[PDB]
């Protein structure tokens, strides 16, 4: 059952920290312009600010 | 010489699609995603017109009453339900 155990088990690279911040990317469809992406900034802020 | 506008044929009838919404299918094709009736995205290959304003003219292909689907490039592959907003 040892070695029952160490199989079952998933594994990973390494435990992720909270670093107290983080990142949210911002891609639109194509040929948009910025104003477009803009408008989802102040979106996308508008969330976190509020 | 100073700049002349001269004002010109005044299309009766022009299909203005934000050029937003406008996006070309196969090369160089407008294609409308404008959704019917059933919410079904459905993009609906055209040829945009001269670029006017933000928008394109469209001589074909478009009728009066399209829902344009505009944005939301995302969310709506073609045939996808979706939720219209204007």
């Amino acid at each position: 059952g040892m070695a029952y155990l160490f199989v079952r088990l998933p594994s990973s690279f390494l435990p992720d920290e909270d670093q107290g911040v983080f990142m949210t990317m911002v891609q639109l469809p194509a040929g948009a312009t910025q104003e477009r992406t803009q408008k989802v900034l102040n979106e996308v802020t508008h969330y976190y600010l509020t | 010489f100073v700049r002349a506008r001269l004002e010109e044929g005044l299309n009766p009838n022009a299909i203005l699609v934000p050029q937003q919404g406008v996006t070309r299918t196969p090369r160089g094709d407008a294609t409308v995603l404008v959704v019917g009736a059933d919410d079904k995205v459905e993009t609906r290959p055209i040829v945009a017109s001269q670029a006017i304003g933000d928008k394109w003219l469209v001589t074909e292909g478009l009728k009066a009453g399209d829902r344009v689907v505009i944005s939301g490039l995302q969310k709506v592959r073609p045939g996808v339900q979706v939720k219209a907003q204007e």
